[PDB]
């Protein structure tokens, strides 16, 4: 079979940086007989159905914008949006269909931004939670622009990492950054027990890492 | 032009028997072929199979050769698509797909808008709200931060708003994933601490699937 | 371009026209006319010595089955020919030899019996085995099995109506040789007649006379590959060290290959919309190998006379 595999994955570009998302697929996928190169690229922003955008990756689609080049031969493509717009930020397949049709990993594109200054929050359950049999405390981390970031919890010094459960938001049209959660959640009858709850987050932004401590 | 109309969302049992229709009415039903695609949510699309209906002919995926099956309906224009097997992480989101096919199928040109495949025990409830605030000995600062957790909703259609709070400014919603059947989702608003006393905040659910819409306003511990 | 489906369409009616059903039957009336009075002039004991001897009928399914494939193959990669028109163009080299090719021997007046046992083999052989090769030999094209596709019923009923007007005028000259003349030109009419039936009803029938927009190229290797099949045929024949009696009717019964089942085929694999000029592909490309024959005729009678 022939599986696709795009290095980059990931990439941010403000107005007219260079993007050139390349995928190597796996063998030499260029008819001899028809001189074709049949490869497909294709666009799907969120929300939305995925649009076709290049087909035999040398010939555009009509109605596209003249913006969208492909250029490739053999194992070796590449894409270039060089003005890339407010509009262009969707995932690209580089779809193949010399003998299976099999669809790539997928990069996404983001915005870029100078700096990040994220706020961390951190709350316990609340008063009629722990009537209902269960309690959950709840982290959240604001306006951080990098995906890379790490979230523990310490409790009287133990790192448990369990029943933990993450959520990231979808990089609002407002702001290039975005915020990201995190819950803890555990039946009655144990809560008390340990108390402390004591959270920290890693971030590239900061050599030394957040750490909020709770008492009560 | 060509328009592709799906069949619309499906929930179901774990126990199978679902079919999913794809209508294409713009050209000549027989001259192009029909592809479905599968994509999960967050890692990608993945190809299922596609079927020419001048022959009725239907090939398949290695992986959905055993559970995917394909029809077509000349008269109707129609392609209908069968799993027959479900699990839960079988939900999904599946488009349909118009391509021609000479010897080889060349480019997927025109989709549908997706039908988006739940599989799970269904068993509606009513979500219950509960607000969060601070006051455990902290200082605060400049400007607080404030939310309103729900637990045990099983069905996609629910928004949180705020009324008396920031409204659209500075307000974050994480989306919900699935866990132990039953998701949770949380909002965040952002409130000055000298402006906070005066005005309080009270979050409001909708839940369009149910019948209720409890409302409550926070109190600081 | 992109890809695009073909402006040419076929009517409705094309599925249950009566003329269809009429065109038909006339053929088939016809060619039982034509292997009836063709077997009149046969006898067993030649077809009996053939048999007993198939290093003829063995070189001839080696030349048409394990080697015309191949350069058929080979020819479509060099011409950068569309999967369809490549498709094509290797259903007609795979198909067997064609019956109008016993006609031409007929011309050639050699061997008869040796050629009718040549196709009569050469049409069971590739009932038996056809498939497997048109899949081996259609790797990267319509990924799709197509072993079913192929048509059966036809091929069967092709033999029989081979083997038993045959089988019949030998059992008659065999016991009763008295009235050759009268059937003779009975067949003769009838044939005749027919004929210029189906020249009339055909120029109705097809209609949509845009035969001409079949790109150059394919035009040319259409017309090479009865030459190649007969220069082939021939060399493979003379390098045997084989009489030339015996020969020529091998060399053309390899050149000459049947149409209707790759017709078939086609029509049953792909809709007519998709497919544009190629339709008319086959019924042309066989005549034109007839006037190429007509020529090879011309060169009989440049030798013969000389």
């Amino acid at each position: 079979d022939i599986v696709m595999t795009q290095s980059p994955s990931s990439l941010a570009v403000s107005a007219g940086e260079k993007v050139t998302m390349s995928c190597k697929s796996s063998q030499s996928l260029f008819n001899s007989r028809t001189r074709r190169n049949y490869l497909a690229w294709y666009q799907q922003k969120p929300g939305q159905s995925p649009k076709l955008l290049i087909y035999w990756a040398s010939t555009r689609e009509s109605g596209v914008p003249d913006r969208f080049t492909g250029s490739g031969s053999g194992t070796d493509f590449t894409l270039t949006i060089s003005s890339v717009q407010a509009e262009d930020l969707a995932v690209y397949y580089c779809k193949q269909s010399y003998y299976l049709l099999t669809f790539g990993a997928g990069t996404k594109l983001e915005l870029k931004r100078a700096d990040a200054a994220p706020t961390v929050s951190i709350f316990p359950p609340s008063s009629e939670q722990l009537t209902s049999g269960g309690a959950s405390v709840v982290c959240f981390l604001n306006n951080f622009y990098p995906k890379d970031i790490n979230v523990k919890w310490k409790i009287d010094g133990s790192e448990r990492q369990n029943g933990v459960l993450n959520s990231w938001t979808d990089q609002d049209s407002k702001d290039s950054t975005y915020s990201m959660s995190s819950t803890l959640t555990l039946t009655k009858d144990e809560y008390e027990r340990h108390n402390s709850y004591t959270c920290e987050a890693t971030h590239k932004t900061s050599t030394s890492p957040i750490v909020k401590s709770f008492n009560r | 032009e060509v328009q592709l109309q799906q069949s619309g969302p499906e929930l179901v049992k774990p126990g199978a028997s679902v079919k999913m229709s794809c209508k294409a009415s713009g050209y000549t039903f027989t001259s192009y072929i029909i592809h479905w695609v599968k994509q999960k949510p967050g890692q990608g699309l993945e190809w299922i199979g596609y079927i020419n209906p001048y022959n009725d002919g239907t090939k398949y995926n290695e992986k959905f050769k055993g559970k995917g099956t394909l029809t077509s309906d000349k008269s109707s224009s129609t392609a209908y698509m069968e799993l027959s097997s479900l699990t839960s992480e079988d939900s999904a989101v599946y488009y349909c797909a118009r391509s021609y096919y000479d010897g080889i199928p060349h480019y997927f040109d025109y989709w549908g808008q997706g039908t988006t495949l739940t599989v799970s025990s269904a068993k509606t409830t009513p979500p219950s709200v509960y607000p969060l605030a601070p006051g455990c000995g902290d200082t605060t600062g400049s400007s607080v931060t404030l939310g309103c957790l729900v637990k045990g909703y099983f069905p996609e259609s629910v928004t949180v708003t705020w009324n008396s709070g920031s409204l659209s400014s500075s307000v974050h919603t994480f989306p919900a994933l699935l866990q132990s059947g039953l998701y949770t989702m949380s909002s965040s608003v952002t409130v000055p601490s000298s402006t906070w006393p005066s005005q309080t905040v009270t979050c409001s659910v909708a839940h369009p699937a149910s019948s209720t819409t409890v409302d409550k306003k926070l109190e600081p511990s | 371009n992109a890809s695009a489906p073909f402006n040419f369409t076929l009517p409705p009616n094309f599925g249950k026209r009566p003329t269809d059903l009429a065109l038909s039957v006339i053929l088939v009336f016809m060619l039982f006319f034509i292997m009836l009075s063709l077997g009149c002039t046969m006898e067993f004991s030649k077809i009996k010595a053939h048999l007993w001897k198939p290093k003829g009928l063995a070189i001839a399914l080696v030349a048409q089955y394990g080697i015309m494939p191949l350069t058929a193959f080979v020819l479509g990669k060099v011409f950068r020919l569309k999967n369809i028109e490549a498709l094509a163009i290797l259903v007609c080299g795979c198909s067997p030899g064609g019956n109008l090719s016993n006609v031409f021997s007929l011309a050639m007046k050699g061997d008869m019996n040796l050629s009718i046992v040549m196709t009569t083999c050469s049409t069971f052989c590739a009932l038996g085995m056809m498939p497997l090769l048109l899949y081996i030999y259609s790797r990267g094209i319509y990924d799709g099995d197509l072993k079913d596709k192929v048509p059966y019923k036809g091929i069967v009923i092709s033999l029989v109506l081979v083997l038993i007007p045959c089988t019949i005028g030998i059992v008659l000259k065999s016991k009763r040789p008295q009235y050759m003349r009268y059937v003779i030109k009975g067949g003769m009419i009838i044939i005749l007649l027919c004929s210029v039936a189906v020249t009339v009803l055909s120029a109705i029938n097809v209609g949509k006379s845009i035969m001409f927009a079949m790109t150059p190229l394919l035009i040319a290797t259409s017309s090479l590959m009865p030459f190649i099949g007969f220069l082939l045929g021939y060399v493979l024949s003379a390098l045997f060290c084989l009489n030339g009696r015996c020969r020529r009717t091998v060399s053309m019964e390899t050149g000459c290959a049947n149409v209707q089942l790759c017709s078939t085929i086609l029509n049953v694999a792909f809709p007519p919309e998709v497919i544009g000029p190629l339709f008319f592909f086959p019924l042309l490309y066989m005549i034109f190998q007839l006037g190429e024959g007509l020529l090879l005729i011309a060169i009989f009678w440049c030798y013969e006379k000389f």
